[PDB]
Formats: C-alpha cells, structure tokens, sequence
RNA sequence: GUUGGGCACUCUAAGUUGACUGCCGGUGACAAACCGGAGGAAGGUGGGGAUGACGUCAAAUCAUCAUGCCCCUUAUGAUUUGGGCUACACACGUGCUACAAUGGACAAUACAAAGGGCAGCGAAACCGCGAGGUCAAGCAAAUCCCAUAAAGUUGUUCUCAGUUCGGAUUGUAGUCUGCAACUCGACUACAUGAAGCUGGAAUCGCUAGUAAUCGUAGAUCAGCAUGCUACGGUGAAUACGUUC
RNA sequence: AGGAGGUAAAAAUGGUAAAAA
C-alpha cells in the first residue's frame, strides 16, 4: 500500500517545502496554509540575513532523529533504526506541533521563531529528538539482541 | 401575535354586553381560553375551564392583551419529595 | 472620559466604548456617532471637550441605565402581581418561554443536586 | 491558422481548448489567470506539459464551466496534453511517463443509507 | 424473513409490469380507482386467473384476463354481465378480454391456489407439495421449489416443511422464476404456501 | 378504533385546518406519500408486484 | 410548425412510438426533425423497509420518465390526420403544440 | 447567445466498441496461480451499489394489514368541547453551537452538482431598519421560477483582554400561517450579555476523492428541521509489521 | 533423524427447569 505522489512548489522546486503545507493545513483549507509558509520565510530572512531554503535545511536536520523506541512485549523499549522517510515524517511533524505551543501571538510570528531556533540547535522540537535518543540509550542494552 | 384586532369569540363577547344592563353578576362559564381580555371585560368575574373544572378568576385594570387562559393553570406540580 | 453618569474605558474606541452603557449596544451607538457628526475611528484617549459634550446632549435622549433598571424590573413585578402564567414562572426560577425542562434548565436550575435510586 | 483542440474532463468539470502560436500565456473564460485562480500553484501543473515535452511558442485559449478551481483548473491539463499531441505524435511518449494524458476517475462516492456520510459511521455504544 | 420477492427485483428487467398508462396528473386518483377494478375481478372469478393486467388510454380500459379455464369467463351471458358491472363502478367504458394458459401446473400462481384450497380439504401437507413437485417436472419445469408454513399437522406449536426438485437459481437476475404465495384458512388458524417455478 | 376513523376522515370537517390524510389500502395516517396516496408499508408491496407503473428498484 | 412531445416510463416503447410516428411525416414528403433526446426526469423514494423497528433499513425506490422532441413543419392537407390517426401503443402521451 | 447563420466543440440519450489474466519475460509439479513488463482512458473480481445459502436468538411487530382462540356490547363501541402526549430534584444515549488571531467585524468579488413547481413556483418594480407588504411578467418545463451557491480571494480594521470571543437567559415592539399561537409555532428588530480558556477514569469513527470541513436540494407538511435522505466545493496524514 | 529437562507472575463467580416426529 504505498504512498502516491507529491509535486514541488513554484518558487523554491522542493519536495518537502509543499509537504510541510500538508501538514499546516487545517480543515482541508490550503490557502491558509501556503501563506503561514511563505511569508514566514520571508521573517526569517530578515533575522538571518541568509537564504530561507538555507536555514531550512539546515533546521531541519537537527530535528530529524536516527534511531527510535518502539513498544513491544513486562514494558519493554526496543531501539531500532529509522527508515529515511519516517525521519521527515518525524522530522517537520515536530516542527510544527511544538510550534503552535510557542507562547507567541501570531502562528506566522510562531513559525518563523522554530526555524530560528532549530537551526540554533535548541528549542522545544530539538529537545523532543534530544530526548527520544536519550530514552533509546539507556535501554539499548537489552534489545538489540533479542 | 397577530395585528388584526384581539381575537373575539361571538358568543363570549355577547354575553359580557349582556352584563352591563343592570348588575355585574359575579359567575359565568366560558371554555375560551384563547380570547384576548378586552378593556370591557374588567368588573366581571369569569369562570375558565381548566380541565377537571372550572376555576375562578378576577379580572383587574392590568390585564389587558392577555389571554383568558393564562390565569388558570392546566398542569399542576407538587415538589418531588415536599 | 466619563459620559452619561458611567465610567468609559478610555484605550478603546468611540463605537465600541459606548457598548459599555447599559442600554446601548452596536447599533444605537452607531446611531449617536451618525446624526451628532462625530468620526466613528476615534480613540476615547483623543477626543476633545466639545465633541465630548455634543455626544453627551443627545445621549440622554435615550434611556440611561437608570431608568432601564426600574423600567425593566417594573414589568416583571407587575407580572407576578397578576398571577399570569410567565409571572409564576418568574418566582419557580424555570424557563418562562417554554423550553423543555426534562433535561437542560441549567441557567435558571443552576448548580445540579445528582441523586439516583 | 493551423490550430489544435483537446477535450480535458476533471471532477464534474469540462474543458474546451483553442490553441494558437504566440507567447505562453494561458486564456480561460475570456479573462486572465491571475484573477481567475487563486493559487500560483495550481499554475506550476498546468504549465507541466509544456515542461515535460520541452516546448514554448504556444498561446492557450481556454473554455471552462462547472466544478470548482481545482477540478476546472486540473482539466485544463488534460486538454493542453491531448492538444500537444495533435500536434506531434512523438509528442505522446513524454506525456505518458508523467501521467498527464490520463484521466483521474477519482469522483465523488455516495451517501449511503444508514451512515451519515460515503464512509462514516455514527457513534457507537454500550456494547 | 431475509429474501425478497424474486418477482419484485425483475420487474423492469425481464418482467413487466402490470398496469401500463402514464398520468401526469391525478396519478393518485387514476391509480385507486384501477386497483378497484383488480379487486372487483379477482373476488368473482372460480376462474383461475392468472394476469388483470391493464391498458389504458382515453375513455377506456383494456383488461386482458389470463386465466386456466377460459370457458368459465367466456360463458356470453357471463362475460358481459361483468362488463356491466365494470361499466356501471367506474362510470367509464371497458373493454374485456380473454386469454387462456397452457400448462397449467407450469404457473406458480394456479400450484399456489391449487395446494392452499386441498389444505384446507385437510389433505396431508407433506404430499399436496410432493404431488405438485412432481407434476411441474414432467410438463417440462428445469426447478421447482414449494414451502408450506405454519401449524401444519394442526401442531400448537409452527414449522415449516418445503421440497425442491432441480436448480433454481435466485441470484441470478436474468433467470425468469415465477412466484406466488397463497393462503389457506384452516381451524387452527391460517397457512401460507409459497412456490417457486423455474422453466429456463 | 380503525373503522371510526376512517369514517370521521372522509367528511369535510368544519374547520379546513382539520384535514388528515390516510392510506388508501390501510387507512394509516403516518408515513403516507401524497403523489400515490398510499403509506410505506402499501407501497413496497405494490412495487414488488408490479402494479404502479413506472417504478423499480434504484441502485445508482 | 408543429412540435410533438413524446413522454414514457420505458426507453423502448418510446423508441419505437419515436420512428413509428416519423415514417408517416415522410409519407406525405419530407421536413420533419429528428428525435432529439431531452434529459429525463427521474425520481427517488426511500421507505423504510421493515414494520415496526429498524430505521437504519432503508430501500430505494425510482420513477423515470424520458421524453422525445420531434419537430415538423410545412403542413400539407395529407400529413395532419395521418399521424392523428395512428395509435401509438399505451403509456405515452402526445402533446401536440400547434 | 440576443437575432441571422452553423451542427464543428460541448452537452443530451439511444445504439455500439472496449478489460479477458487476452500478449512478452521469469519462477512453478510442463499444472493452478503468483511477481513484474508492454500497449492502453482504465489492470488484475477498475471504483461504488443492488443482491443476504441452510440455520441461530420461543429476537421484533396481534398499534400497517390478516387471523385461531378469549373477553366487552346500554360499554372496553360512538360524539363534541377543553386538557395532556411539551411536567422536572435527577441519571443515560445521540447531536448542535462554543471557548477565539489558521480568528471576529465591515466592503468588494469568484467558481457547482442534484432536485422540486397548478391555483403551485412568485421575475421585476415600488414600499419597510429587518422578518415582510402592494402590484403582478412569464411558466405543466434542457425555455420561466425557487436560486446571490458557501467555504474561498482581494482590502481596511481589531491586538491576547471572559474581550469587538461566545449567544444561553429575560424585557419591550413586531411579521406570517391558521377558526384560534395561554399552556404549546417559526422568524425579525432593539435592549439584555449565562456557563465556557480545549474537557478526569474511560471511549468512538475512519485507508482517498475517504477523514475533516462548507453550503445546496427533497420527502412529510397550512405554518414549523441541529433529525433523516440525497448532492457537489475545498481536501490531508499514515500502514513498519502484525493480528500476542 | 532420536532421547531428555523446562515456559514474559498475576485473572473469582453466574438459581431452578421443559422445548419438536
Ligand atoms: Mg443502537
Ligand atoms: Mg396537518
Ligand atoms: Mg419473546
Ligand atoms: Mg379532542
Ligand atoms: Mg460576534
Ligand atoms: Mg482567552
Ligand atoms: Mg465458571
């Protein structure tokens, strides 16, 4: 059962840029997702002074995690290696949900301080994949065997 | 609601003009409940069916535009445990 | 400032400071705003003396919080004193337009007393 | 004067294509694209046949009712590829690995009897 | 119980239907005073009547009778006293006629009055269904299903004992199976038979 | 009471708000479309003999 | 010109009322129009098919009608009783617009 | 597209062509069949529906109808008027509207499918702040009417506040259907401004044009739809492996 | 192929009595 298709955007021609519109969008509506996504990039650009698509990749690195629990059976944690499309499902998935938990008053405002931040290597969506390695290396001891 | 003149029964408006001649008796039986009380039907004392009976009630210079069976209750509630 | 015998929020604008009388809704305060000539977009921070009182003048012309307290309250004891249906409904503390009472009363029932046998 | 058409249907949506020589600018409703969609990207695959086939030199005319601005803007697709290939049938084999010849049959299902929805169920209870 | 009517399911696939006129208005009233006419025959005629299907146009009727005995409706004497009263309901001219059947037992609905009226001769259920079984094979039946339903043997409790002989395919929609239920009122309450009759 | 009130139902009364409307074949006041004027339950069996004419089963 | 509505339950007895009537225009010479087909005005019922219980038991029920415009014109003295004088078989009505 | 012309395009709805594991490769007991590949609008029973084997639950209905037996028959049958089926300390099931900034309000502007209409559908104009009122064009329907589709898009504005969020509750003044809205209808206008800051233990639906969301239509019906039945717009995320 | 020794702790209860060759 596998996954279809998805097309680049117009103005940068990545894959994973209209795959992050996916996941802003609420109720089925696109046109409100496309403007949180471009336009805070356009936020970024003032802070960073570099390349939107620049401070992406690299943001989105430092969230993507290598190697994960999983439940299975007492309680027992097995760590097992991530596939490459699970980490950018795992990867903007927790950036957009620890963003929309910023505090801020603006979800383009809420955005464009994740992506400052991520790429500054600390932050609310950075320390979820600090601690899903954490949780995975005290207990790597027992399960890779069995 | 309704902007046509308060709502007239034949036969009860006749009998309140039928009042004002000599005396203002003190009882007369009606079954409306859906006549407007006029500015004539103050002095008289009605007698509405309230289902099992029918029950009295006055009539002062207050009511006006209200119906005639809104003074008898036709559901009667005691409390649940007093 | 303070206009009609109550104090105004003075941050917010004009339109929707006069909300803040009791009697005065987003209608009638447009209504002020439209005959008296004053620009609606103003901030009650900004306004001058004279346009203060030129709303103030006709502002009383309608009724005051005052009056509606007494003119309000007047039409629901002369319901009870009647006996009518409504006027009895106001002394129970049930709903006087007829809803169904088997399950949600609850802004005139208030706080629920759970009993079952 | 030499002048092709296709036919492109998408999710209740018809399209009627008239194409002439001239710069790539598409016409729809006798109006411009800009207004006519709200979203740039919606042009980027609509603008897909002319990347694939490589050419251009081709001034699009379109005629459109019926559905809203995805469906009636994803038929236009459809009969600017079957177009192009009335004007070159070698044109045909770069349209084909991408899909833009044929159609989607994805439309809309039917509410059925009982659920309140194509696919949805009311809530269930004390089992 | 879980079954339709294999009749109801074909009509407008490989059955007609039986009444055939289009009214654009008053489709109710058009309607009622047909299913009178249905009524008023199927009560008078014992002529066992297959088909009251009906034709209509303006100021007439047409009523093509089906029916096993065809001499019974025919008569002369009998068949325009009926027509008289048809004529005297509606306040409308008819126009009767008759047509007979062939092979009677072949005819789901004459195997279903047949056994209902010898159930109520008190006959035994199990071979007033064994004999019809057997009669529908030899003139030329591919299947044949019957099922009789209730307080059989006069029990106080009910059953239900049926027999089959041959295929009858009922999910099949472009098999023609003809079928009808009668009933027969006996002391101990009533009695529904049910027959399936598949030629091909 | 069925037999009373489908004869109190076929003279005009003397209100014209009063007027119901019943089954034919039953006399059933609920449920009773008004283009044959007959309830639910007289309806599928008519269809399912082939009497109203025009009418099967939809499985669009 | 004359305009001749033709209106069924079934897209067979229609379709041959259809080509019947036709040949007798083309008997008294020629100009009549084509059967061109209008859309059909179809019609859903949905009962519930149990007795007492069971609402979630439905069955749905359907009424079609389909209908043919003919057109003609030019009339001759031969061409109006003549397709008044056919009788089209039963469970379609002519409405004759002249 | 309104009138001269045109049936090219679309559309309408009748008739036909088509998809079959029918070709190519490999594995296979040379068999069944599976894994791919070509062509092709569509590929592996294409998507969905209709269709429910023998039987199980003394499952539901005697109030659709029909009926064995039992009871009533100066009433357990019949008539009218008023009342109740709408009560209210509470407990449960199913939904609707919310708690806001992916938002609220004010302007301009964009694109549907389905279905209904004879004393029924009410175009335009004028009148009213609005619900509506007067006068009535056309129309038994690919023609006229219900009928501006809404979310959307472009703009101004509000600034994290139980508020310019929410719209319960109550007062006054209305409109309409009806013999008549007190018990006990729907809607409008003004004033009123409740709990509510994402919900404990537990629990439900859903694999693609689906979940979520946004309007529209019908039956019943004088008047009354958060229900039911249908229709289209925008439109995801995920399936590693199991079935412990 | 054959022999031998053992299982990721847990987890109660539910009157009486009949149908039908
Ligand atoms: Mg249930
Ligand atoms: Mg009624
Ligand atoms: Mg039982
Ligand atoms: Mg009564
Ligand atoms: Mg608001
Ligand atoms: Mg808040
Ligand atoms: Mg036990």
């Amino acid at each position: 059962v596998p996954k279809r298709d998805v097309l680049p955007d117009p103005i940068h021609n990545s894959k994973l840029v209209t795959k992050l519109i996916n996941k802003i969008m609420l109720d089925g509506k696109r046109g409100t997702a496309q403007r949180i996504l471009y336009s805070a990039f356009d936020l970024v650009e003032q802070r960073s002074g570099r390349d939107a698509l620049e401070v992406f990749e690299e943001a989105i690195n430092n969230i993507m995690p290598v190697l994960e629990v999983k439940a299975r059976r007492s309680n027992y944690q097995v760590p097992v290696e991530v596939r490459p499309e699970r980490r950018t499902t795992l990867g903007l998935r927790w950036l957009v949900n620890y963003a929309r938990l910023r505090g801020e008053k603006t979800m383009e405002d809420r955005l464009a301080n994740e992506i400052l931040d991520a790429a500054n290597n600390t932050g609310g969506a950075v320390k979820k994949r600090e601690d899903t390695h954490k949780m995975a290396e005290a207990n790597k001891a027992f399960a890779h065997y069995r | 609601s309704i902007k046509k003149g308060p709502f007239v029964d034949e036969h009860l408006m006749k009998k309140v003009e039928a009042q004002e001649g000599s005396e203002k008796k003190q009882v007369i039986k009606t079954w409306s409940r859906r006549s407007t009380i006029f500015p004539n039907f103050i002095g008289h004392t009605f007698a509405v069916y309230d289902g099992r009976k029918h029950v009295p009630v006055y009539v002062t210079e207050d009511m006006v535009g209200h119906k005639l069976g809104e003074f008898a209750p036709t559901r009667t509630f005691k409390g649940h445990v007093a | 400032a303070r206009i009609a015998g109550v104090d105004i929020p003075r941050e917010k604008r004009v339109v929707i400071s006069l909300t803040y009388i009791y009697g005065i809704g987003t209608s009638t305060a447009q209504k002020i705003l439209e005959e008296a000539n004053v620009s609606a977009d103003t901030r009650v921070k900004d306004l001058t003396d004279d346009e203060l009182g030129r709303i103030r003048e006709v502002v009383d012309g309608y009724k005051v919080e005052g009056d509606l307290r007494r003119e309000t309250n007047l039409n629901i004891k002369r319901l009870m004193e009647i006996s009518s249906y409504r006027g009895i409904r106001h002394r129970r503390g049930l709903p006087v337009r007829g809803q169904k009472t088997k399950n949600n009363a609850r802004t005139r029932k208030g706080p629920v007393k759970t009993v079952a046998n | 004067q030499v002048e092709y058409r296709g036919t492109g249907r998408r999710k209740n949506s018809v399209a009627r294509v008239r194409l002439v020589p001239g710069e790539g600018n598409i016409t729809v409703n006798n109006r411009d694209v800009r207004e006519y969609l709200p979203f740039e990207s919606l042009i980027l695959d609509l603008n897909q046949p002319f990347d694939v086939t490589e050419t251009g030199n081709y001034d699009v005319l379109v005629n459109v009712h019926g559905g809203g601005f995805t469906g009636q803007a994803q038929a236009i697709r459809h009969g600017i590829a079957r177009a192009l290939l009335e004007a070159d049938p070698e044109y045909r084999g770069s349209l084909k690995r991408a899909g833009l010849l044929t159609r989607d049959p994805r439309m809309k299902e039917r509410k059925k009897p009982g659920l309140k929805a194509a696919r949805r169920s009311p809530q269930f209870s004390k089992r | 119980g879980q079954k339709i009517n294999p009749i109801g399911l074909r009509v407008g696939i490989i059955r007609d239907w039986e009444a055939k006129w289009y009214a654009e208005k008053d489709f109710a009233s058009l309607l009622h005073e047909d299913l009178k006419i249905r009524k008023f025959i199927d009560n008078e005629l014992e002529a066992s009547v297959s088909h009251v299907e009906i034709e209509r146009a303006a100021n007439r009727i047409n009523i093509a009778i089906h029916t096993g005995k065809p001499g019974m409706v025919i008569g002369g004497s009998e068949i325009e006293k009926l027509r008289n009263k048809l004529n005297a309901l509606t306040d409308k001219k008819v126009h009767i006629n008759v047509i007979e059947i062939k092979k009677v037992d072949l005819d789901a609905r004459l195997v279903a009055e047949n056994i209902a009226r010898q159930l109520e001769n008190r006959a035994s259920f199990r071979r007033v269904q064994k004999q019809a079984i057997t009669r529908a094979m030899k003139l030329g039946a591919k299947g044949i299903k019957t099922q009789v339903s209730g307080r059989l043997g006069g029990a106080d409790i009910a059953r239900a004992e049926q027999y089959s002989e041959g295929t009858v395919p009922l999910h099949t929609l472009r098999a023609d199976i003809d079928y009808a239920h009668a009933e027969a009122d006996t002391t101990y309450g009533k009695l529904g038979v049910k027959v399936w009759i598949y030629r091909g | 009471k069925g037999d009373y009130e489908a004869l109190r139902k076929l003279p005009r009364d003397s209100s014209p708000t009063r007027l119901t409307r019943r089954c034919k074949v039953t006399g059933r006041p609920r449920g009773v479309l008004r283009k044959f004027e007959m309830s639910r339950i007289a309806f599928r069996e008519h269809a399912h003999k082939g009497q109203i004419p025009g009418v099967k089963k939809s499985s669009w | 010109k004359i305009r001749i509505r033709l209106k069924a339950y079934d897209h067979r007895v229609i379709d041959q009322s259809a080509e019947k009537i036709v040949e007798t225009a083309k008997r008294s010479g020629a100009d009549v129009s084509g059967p061109i087909p209008l859309p059909t005005e179809k019609s859903v019922y949905t009962i519930i098919r149990a007795v007492h219980k069971y609402k979630d038991s439905r069955e749905q029920f359907e009424q079609r009608t389909h209908k043919r415009l003919i057109d003609i014109v030019n009339p001759t003295p031969k061409t109006v009783d003549a397709l008044m004088g056919l009788n089209l078989p039963s469970g379609v009505d002519i409405e004759i617009k002249l």
